[PDB]
């Protein structure tokens, strides 16, 4: 994985440096001075991967080697049970249409239907929490 | 009362050609469908609506 | 609480917009809210007392 | 019909109502101050401002339509909370 | 099995586009800014510094006390973290309240959405803040609930600290945006 | 012996076999038939519009079209290209391959790929349905500029039904995106490296870490948008700097909408010449190293959209353009150097990719010849930058995702599409599409600027227009002998069992059933380089293969 | 224009290449094998088939054929 | 209905003509402590009553229980929704507003006037003369008030009889036969829950009564023949009248000196859905060839058929009931008024048969997912990585296992079953604490093992027996 | 011997490969006819609940022997009935199993085995193989 972070320092530093760049270039030689507006976008990207990076790297500095990490390993040195996965279900249908109702909604101007949708999502996300935690009924 | 700039897409149904007089034609106003009154004119389109079941 | 917004509240016709009311509109909506909350309250209490007793 | 509406009076200004009834705009019948006399256009301004800027003494107002509103309410909540009343009291096998 | 967990990576993309959202937010805000001069808030506005400070107080306590529950989750104790979970909610209900009065306040003294460009582009920064704020307190009630009505597992202990670094997120990027508007002006 | 095996398969299966499973589904290569599905409907509808565009544009004057009707017919095809199709089908070929070609044997959330492709879905629905307005839907075309979208101008219901369409496919897309990096990010094959896996992961991935990095901008504007539409908040005034700032974030997003739609069907065409080739790939780290050159600097070159405002520093995006057109070039040599001196056997993907190298190399000209800035200066919203993009597009997506559909239909469904048809499909594409889309250079240098109702008598191309008309309508038709094919092969016929129908196949696909089950595994293999199941299949030829490794 | 003097090359266009490519490769030869000859010897390696529908040795009649 | 001024207390409404019904709904509403309150709460439950009928016979007609035993209950049920519906349209017409008198106006004279062979006799017998008559608001009054009402009430009376001597169904189950009923007594449980369910009722109704305005008349006016406006669509439980009047097409015979108009077809239409409601049963059983008695309902995803008629049936309701709210669409959503028109009237031909096709491949495809989910154990939701190579769900089996440890088929018995673990007993009941503070380790566990022992004790006393 | 392309897994599956250019089915038949056939074949089977099965190969032997031989192979071969033809020997054989008898098993042979006969003249076989499994369906009741 320590990889993957050094891509992404890489990509940090390369934005840092078209951030900086950009910054200093619009300084001067500009007819309306600072852009003000690329200029925050190029820096919280960086920051962005910056973050990524830094928490990649704390989870890399407090971690042993993995089996896909280790190149030569056996497939039976990574056996064993994996996740939990979900099998067969319906509840995201269900948020899904919850949510074009709440867009539609907030499309054309009529409160009732935004709140109606609000409810609706929050309903959704109620029972996709719950759907692996109720157990059987107490009767 | 139409506009006297027209006047000549009129019909003039069969037996009552000169019922009208002019910029008027005085028409009634309880629908033949089901008896609703019908009380929504447009100028521009001369269409007359029915509320209760357009 | 129903009892006294009953007994003590202004539901005299008074709503124009020369004065800011804001309260004649408030009796009807109040008078629903107590006894709805009340009365469901009585029948939460009553159901929970079955459920677990 | 076919298209065009009939705009809500809530965004209404008096002088602007006056004006738009004396005017005759697009879909709109065109009224003459000769067939209507200027304290019909008063009463008419002041019914209008009185029917829409007071509260309505019945709690939450549901648009103003008819009967259908009400019924898609008692179907959304009504029928809502009884059920869901009716499976908490009630048990399932 | 599974040395590290995918739902801290994905939590940790899913703030770092959030992130990306706030910078866009930040970018209408700075636009225009310089293109008014002198005095470039409007002086019908002019921001009550006593009521600001005491809701970012609140904020950075109620993250601490985040952090001392996310202690206590690392370790088999289930109550002491509901116990700080519960404290952390309260004080971000408190802030609620917070920017809710300061809302009342502004808009009664007259800037609005429509009246001035400033005024509209603080309460477009302002607004989403607050939403996303009332959505961790929906977090939060959401994973207490579920902590209590089955069996301890470290997906719970996971969805913990993942919705805990989702709030330092939520706590940095207010006292980011505080220091901009308040002080720097 | 004698085995007892059925004379066919199941045509169509038990009545009743899709519709529930589909509803509660959890497996990815449904989602991603799905996916295609709704592509290609989708491919249909705009198809249909710009055939009526074409129709319409023809004999010049006003036949049987208003201007107003042809203004929103050009913004919803545009939409629906660029935000419905190509975005879309990228997840699906995700979908159907990435957890396949890494060995995974699931997605990492399986939940969040059905919601993101109902909100898809719906999205679009929502979007599409603006037809049904008697004031129509939005009238701006997709480039959506400041003054022209705000409350003042196209106050009607279409522009908010857009906005909420590409609002909910925006969202839709980035939480596939995040599935997407945490499935390639958390799990994998356990004898597996990061530096062994095939070109498409590496695109993909990249992919998606642009797709992260562009879309919440696109949110927050279209709220901002919204807002000022529904309030008037004042955010795009022309008082202010609103009309140079709304373009800067607005180009800033879509730059890489379009550059993210070219590296995955990039690793799609480098991943099928091996196979037809018979040679290892051509400079793997070093097509690496451009993926991720071409995904950083696809950042940093917006701003080459505003050279007609002059209000922009030219020198360093014109600079950062030219630099970021070297990468395009290196990944080009690589795929040339793979097929160098091989035994190249002549079948319809190969064809198709024939055309797409053809395609994106008459794009790439035409883009490189277009960053000049004083060029632009005369060249800009002309019909040469139209050809431009029709081109680089249509060239990589159609050919590309044609080109992947025959590769891996065998894969999902276990038939084999006929050769003929293919080879008349693609024939009778190529031959409309470089008929009805090579003149429009001489057309548009000359005065004739985009998105025009109408002209007149007085010019001339009175018969280049007729020229380009007929090419459309023979590009028009020839999508029905594909159906016509899929649709007969889906049930009837070759059906191909023993693993890889096209042999010498690679990246790992090819070493379990051709109709996988679920979880799509029963058996792993050793890891030892980047072609595991050619190994496998042909064990005697590791020490070659080993030994000439570095001959140049 | 409308004429129909050069809608027809709209029309016709299309078609007549239609044509000319469908007779040079659809005329051609596919790779499925020809239908087998009794008089040609059973040269295909010998093959059994079964319904597999029904899901849950010893011999209880006979039969025989000479044509 | 004799002509009166009103000079009351509502300032915008001084000094107009008006019918004296309306004052006194005016007086109702304005000058009594809390009259308006009351009247709401009225308005809404008998919308709340016209919902849940609706629901029960959805619920009846699913479940299958209208067979050879119970079928006088489902003829009683049939003339209880009538009444019940024709009660509720005679509901909202005694304060003659507008609204009101349009809706009775057009429904009740052109249905009555259109009749072909009687016609204008029904009409002058039931308004004494024309249409608008003096005598005409009483009547309905007496009606709504007195004969309805009382005959509701003693059908309902006969038909909670006849469900109380009779015996009620039962759902298939673990200890569930033809022959016995299995539920609880009534002292203990039975009758508080009927009590406690009662006060949650009118608790949910005095609220939603005390927070929704509903039917607000005074805005509205007096009744007059020269007034209308856009006010139409009347309660939502008839509305389907008001649908099939919109969408029917203009079709009308004229021979000697006589004229049929469109409303007839309505009439008929209305007439035979009337006619088909108590005629089910017997068409069931005389097409089927079915005459044995059962005690046992059939789950919905088991017959098909049936719950495609239902199907059609409800989706034709409910394209009926949006066409005739056609304005509302139309100006909440921008669409055009003659478009939707055409959309509900080709919907209503093209919808149905969709829709039909669509549940009879939905009821196919829970049967193929019940049976294949018999054929294993339901699925765990984990994988293994078998360092052979391969992954399985590693199925939980629901009994007998065989040597090879596949469990061997078990046989549907119409009883539904667990599709999640967390259904079945896996790991719950976590700690004694209530929100705060934990409780000593010993009483959660007796707890746990006391809740674990009655469960079992249960389950095993339902299986033997 | 494991021909090129095919090659053991860890397991007992054996995963083997192809020229793209060639087929995995190499049947000397159309597409329809064998179509038509196999559904007859299913059509039949489900009505009559037996195992049908239908051998092409050569039986230069004892072909009573042989054909009963090959009756092993059945997935249930206790219930199944077996028809086999060998077109360079001209023998059409047809052959029972434990649990299908009584059920017009020998009111069906004679018959399926004419039909067969008398439409191998005319050259085509799968007509008449399609003819003998529908005559012999209709005569096995089930049982
Ligand atoms: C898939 C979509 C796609 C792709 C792949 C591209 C690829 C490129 N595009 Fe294009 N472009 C669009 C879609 C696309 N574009 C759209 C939709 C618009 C405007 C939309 C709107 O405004 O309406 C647009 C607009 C646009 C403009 C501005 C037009 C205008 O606003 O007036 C410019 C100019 O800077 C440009 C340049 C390029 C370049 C240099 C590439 C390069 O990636 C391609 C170059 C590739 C080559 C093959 C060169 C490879 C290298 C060599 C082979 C070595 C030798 C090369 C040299 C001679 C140096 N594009
Ligand atoms: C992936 C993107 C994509 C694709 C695939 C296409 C495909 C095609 N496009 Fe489009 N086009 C754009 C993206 C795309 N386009 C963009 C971005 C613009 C300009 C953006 C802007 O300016 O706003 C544009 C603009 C554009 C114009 C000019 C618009 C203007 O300037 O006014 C024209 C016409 O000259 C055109 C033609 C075509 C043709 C003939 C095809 C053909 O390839 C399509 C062939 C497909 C078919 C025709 C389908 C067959 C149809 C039927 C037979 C359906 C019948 C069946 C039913 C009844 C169900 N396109
Ligand atoms: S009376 Fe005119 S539409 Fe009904």
């Amino acid at each position: 994985m320590h990889i993957e972070a050094r891509l992404f320092e890489f990509v940090a530093a390369f934005f840092v440096v078209t951030a900086v760049l950009y910054g200093v270039l619009t300084s001067m030689f500009a007819t309306g001075g600072v852009e003000w507006a690329g200029t925050t976008a190029l820096a919280l990207t960086g920051g962005m991967a910056l973050i990524v990076a830094t928490f990649f790297r704390f989870v890399a500095r407090r971690l042993d080697s993995r089996p896909e990490d280790y190149e030569g390993a056996e497939i039976s040195d990574g056996a064993g049970e994996l996740g939990f996965f979900s099998p067969h279900s319906w509840w995201p249908i269900m948020v899904a249409l919850s949510g074009s109702v709440a867009a539609v909604g907030i499309a054309l101007w009529l409160p009732w239907l935004i709140a109606a949708g609000v409810a609706f999502i929050l309903a959704s996300a109620a029972g996709l929490v719950f759907e692996y935690y109720v157990g059987p009924e107490k009767h | 009362r139409i506009k006297p700039s027209d006047l000549g897409r009129v019909v003039k149904r069969k037996g009552q050609e000169s019922f009208n007089f002019g910029e008027f034609f005085a028409f009634t106003k309880v629908c033949s469908h089901l008896g609703c009154p019908s009380s929504l004119y447009e100028q521009q389109s001369y269409r007359i609506l029915c509320p209760c079941h357009q | 609480a129903l009892l006294l917004i009953f007994l003590f509240w202004p539901w005299e016709f008074k709503a124009a917009d020369g004065e800011s009311d804001f309260i004649y509109s408030l009796t009807t909506p109040l008078y629903g809210l107590t006894f709805g909350l009340s009365i469901l309250s009585i029948a939460i209490g009553a159901v929970l007392y079955q459920k677990r007793f | 019909s076919s298209g065009k509406y009939a705009p809500d009076l809530a965004p209404a200004n008096e002088q602007q109502i006056l004006t738009a009834m004396l005017t005759g705009p697009q879909n709109m019948p065109k009224f003459s101050n000769r067939q209507l006399s200027f304290e019909a256009k008063k009463d008419i301004i002041a019914y209008v401002k009185v029917a829409t800027e007071a509260r309505q003494p019945g709690g939450y107002l549901l648009g103003g339509f008819g009967p259908a509103p009400e019924g898609m309410a008692m179907w959304i909540i009504g029928m809502v909370a009884a059920i869901g009343l009716a499976l908490w009291i009630g048990a399932r096998s | 099995l599974n040395r590290p967990n995918m739902v801290s990576v994905g939590t940790i993309v899913w703030l770092s586009s959030e992130l990306m959202f706030f910078a866009g937010l930040f970018a209408f805000y700075f636009s225009a800014r310089a293109q008014a001069g002198g005095n470039w808030p409007p002086p019908p506005t002019e921001l009550n510094l006593y009521q600001a400070v005491p809701v970012t107080l609140v904020l950075i306590a109620s993250s601490f006390t985040c952090q001392m529950g996310v202690f206590a989750a690392e370790r088999g104790d289930i109550f002491g973290l509901r116990r700080w979970y519960v404290i952390t909610f309260l004080m971000g209900l408190f802030f609620v309240l917070g920017q809710a009065y300061e809302y009342r306040n502004l808009m009664s003294h007259g800037t609005s959405i429509p009246s001035s460009a400033y005024g509209s582009v603080f309460y477009l920064a302002t607004g989403f803040h607050g939403l996303h704020v009332t959505g961790g307190l929906i977090a939060f009630i959401f994973l207490l609930v579920r902590t209590g009505m089955s069996k301890f597992t470290p997906a719970q202990a996971t969805a913990s600290i993942v919705v805990s670094y989702y709030w330092h997120f939520v706590d940095i990027v207010w006292i980011a945006l505080f220091t901009v508007i308040y002080f720097i002006r | 012996e004698l085995e007892a095996i059925r004379p066919y398969p199941a045509r169509t299966g038990p009545k009743g076999s899709l519709v529930y499973k589909l509803i509660t589904t959890t497996d990815h290569k449904m989602i991603g038939i799905m996916y295609c599905v709704a592509c290609i409907s989708f491919f249909f509808i705009g198809g249909l519009l710009a055939l009526l565009m074409r129709t319409e544009l023809a004999a010049p004057g006003l036949q049987f079209l208003s201007n107003e009707q042809f203004n929103q017919l050009f913004t919803m095809h545009g939409t629906i290209m660029l935000l419905f199709y190509a975005t879309p089908i990228v997840f699906g070929f995700a979908n159907l391959v990435l957890p396949l070609q890494i060995g995974a044997p699931d997605v990492a959330f399986p939940r969040l790929n059905a919601f993101s492709f109902w909100l898809f879905v719906f999205g679009a629905t929502i979007g599409a349905a603006g037809f049904i307005t008697p004031g129509g839907a939005a009238d701006f075309g997709w480039t959506a500029y400041t003054p022209l979208t705000d409350a003042i101008h196209s106050p009607g219901a279409g522009g908010d039904l857009w906005i909420m369409g590409l609002i909910v496919a925006g969202l839709g897309t980035i939480l596939g995106a995040v599935n997407m990096i945490t499935t390639v990010v958390c799990m994998r094959a356990p004898g597996m490296t990061m530096f062994r896996m095939p070109i498409f992961t590496w695109n993909i991935m990249v992919t998606s870490i642009l797709i992260l990095i562009a879309f919440p901008l696109l949110t927050a504007a279209l709220f901002g948008l919204a807002a000022d539409r529904h309030l008037g908040a004042h955010i795009y005034d022309a008082a202010n700097g609103g009309v140079l700032l709304w373009q800067h974030l607005f180009w800033f997003f879509g730059h890489p909408e379009v550059y993210i739609i070219a590296l995955p069907f990039f690793g799609i065409v480098s991943e099928i010449f091996p196979v037809f080739s018979r040679k290892p790939i051509f400079g793997y780290t070093t097509l690496v190293y451009a993926t991720l050159s071409i995904a950083a600097l696809s950042v940093a070159v917006w701003a080459h959209h505003m050279f007609a405002t002059g209000a922009v520093l030219l020198p360093f995006f014109s600079f950062m353009t030219y630099l970021i057109a070297v990468p395009t070039g290196i990944k080009f040599f690589n795929w040339i150097g793979t097929m160098w001196k091989g035994q190249l056997t002549f079948e319809t993907p190969m064809l198709f990719s024939v055309g797409f190298m053809v395609t994106f190399l008459l794009g790439g000209l035409t883009g490189v010849l277009l960053a000049s800035p004083p060029l632009d200066f005369h060249v800009t919203d002309s019909y040469f930058v139209v050809a431009h993009f029709h081109y680089v597009l249509f060239g990589t997506i159609v050919f590309a995702t044609f080109a992947g559909i025959y590769f891996w239909f065998p894969k999902m469904t276990g038939r084999l599409l006929d050769e003929r048809l293919g080879k008349l499909h693609f024939w009778l594409t190529f031959i409309g599409f470089h008929t009805t889309f090579l003149v429009q250079h001489w057309l548009g240098d000359e005065g004739m600027p985009r998105r025009y109702a109408d002209y007149l008598p007085t010019d001339g191309f009175q018969g280049l227009n007729v020229v380009s008309t007929i090419g459309a309508f023979i590009l028009g038709a020839s999508m029905f002998p594909f159906v016509w094919n899929v649709f007969k092969s889906w049930r009837y016929g070759e059906v191909v069992t023993v693993d890889d129908p096209w042999g010498y196949g690679n990246s790992l696909e090819w070493a379990t059933s051709c109709p996988p089950p679920r979880h799509n595994f029963t058996e792993l293999p050793r890891i030892r380089s980047e072609r595991p199941a050619f190994e496998l299949h042909y064990p005697h030829m590791v020490e070659r293969l080993r030994a000439e490794a570095h001959v140049g | 224009m409308s004429a129909m003097e050069i809608h027809l090359f709209f029309v016709g266009i299309p078609l007549l290449l239609v044509v000319v490519l469908s007779v040079l490769i659809w005329s051609r030869k596919g790779p499925h094998p020809a239908t087998y000859k009794l008089s040609e010897p059973w040269t295909h390696p010998p093959i059994l088939w079964a319904a597999t529908d029904v899901v849950g040795f010893t011999v209880g009649g006979g039969a025989s054929g000479t044509w | 209905m004799v002509d009166v001024t009103y000079n009351g207390v509502y300032q915008p409404l001084r000094g107009v003509e008006m019918s004296r019904a309306y004052q006194s709904a005016l007086d109702i509403s304005f000058e009594v402590r809390g009259g308006l309150f009351v009247r709401q709460i009225h308005h809404w439950a008998a919308l709340m009553f016209a919902a849940a009928i609706m629901v029960h016979l959805a619920r009846i007609f699913f479940t299958g229980a209208f067979r050879r035993p119970r079928e006088t209950n489902w003829v009683i049920g049939s003339l209880l929704l009538i009444l019940a519906m024709f009660e509720g349209y005679f509901g909202y017409s005694l304060p003659d507003d507008l609204l009101s008198g349009l809706g009775l106006r057009a429904a009740l004279s052109s249905i009555t006037l259109g009749m072909p062979v009687i016609g204008t006799w029904l009409h002058w017998a039931l308004f004494g003369g024309d249409f608008p008559g003096t005598i005409l608001i009483p009547r309905l009054y007496a009606l709504h008030i007195l004969l309805l009402p009382g005959i509701i009430l003693a059908l309902i009376g006969l038909h909670l009889a006849l469900v109380w001597f009779q015996k009620h169904t039962q759902f298939p189950g673990p200890g569930r036969t033809e022959h016995n009923v299995v539920g609880v007594r009534v002292m203990p449980v039975f009758a508080f829950k009927s009590g406690a369910f009662f006060a949650a009722i009118v608790g949910v109704l005095g609220l939603m009564g005390g927070l929704l305005q509903i039917n607000p008349i005074w805005n509205l006016g007096p009744y007059k023949p020269s007034q209308v406006s856009a006010g139409s669509q009347p309660d939502f439980y008839m509305m389907w009248t008001e649908g099939l009047a919109r969408i029917w097409p203009p079709w009308e015979f004229y021979f000697w000196h006589h004229t049929i108009p469109a409303p007839v077809w309505v009439a008929v239409i209305m007439g035979l859905v009337f006619v088909l409601l108590p005629a089910y049963p017997f068409l069931e059983k005389r097409f089927t060839g079915d005459y044995a008695h059962h005690n046992l309902l059939q789950r919905p995803r088991d017959v098909p058929v049936r719950t495609a008629i239902g199907a059609m049936a409800i989706a034709f309701y409910m394209v009926l009931t949006l066409a005739a709210m056609n304005d509302i669409i139309a100006l909440k959503f921008h669409i055009s008024l003659n478009a939707t028109t055409w959309i509900g009237r080709i919907g209503m031909v093209i919808l149905p048969p969709f829709v039909y096709f669509i549940t009879y491949r939905w009821c196919i495809g829970l049967q193929r997912s019940d049976r294949s989910v018999l054929e294993h154990g339901v699925e765990t939701g984990i994988i293994k990585r078998l360092p052979h190579g391969a992954y399985i769900e590693l199925h939980q089996p629901l009994g007998p296992v065989d040597e090879h440890g596949h469990p061997i088929p078990l046989q549907y018995q119409g009883a539904p079953l667990p599709k999640r673990m967390n259904k079945l007993g896996s790991a719950g009941s976590p700690g004694s604490g209530s929100f705060l503070f934990a409780d000593s380790a010993a009483e959660d566990a007796a707890l746990r093992e006391a809740g674990h022992a009655a469960e079992q004790r249960a389950l095993a006393a339902l299986r033997e027996h | 011997e494991l021909p090129p392309g095919w090659v053991l897994t860890t397991s007992g599956r054996i995963s083997g490969v192809t020229e793209p250019g060639e087929l995995s089915v190499h049947y000397p038949f159309p597409i329809a006819d064998l179509v038509a056939l196999d559904d007859a074949l299913t059509y039949s089977s489900r009505a009559c609940q037996v195992r049908f099965a239908i051998y092409l190969g050569d039986l230069g032997r004892d072909t009573a022997a042989r054909a009963r031989e090959i009756l092993g192979k059945v997935p249930t071969p206790d219930n199944a009935v077996l028809l086999a033809v060998s077109p360079n020997q001209c023998a059409i054989e047809v052959v029972y199993g434990s649990q299908v008898r009584g059920r017009g098993a020998e009111s069906a042979a004679p018959l399926g085995v004419a039909a067969a006969s008398s439409a191998f003249e005319q050259g085509e076989l799968v007509d008449g193989l399609i003819s003998a499994i529908r005559v012999l369906s209709a005569g096995i009741a089930p049982g």
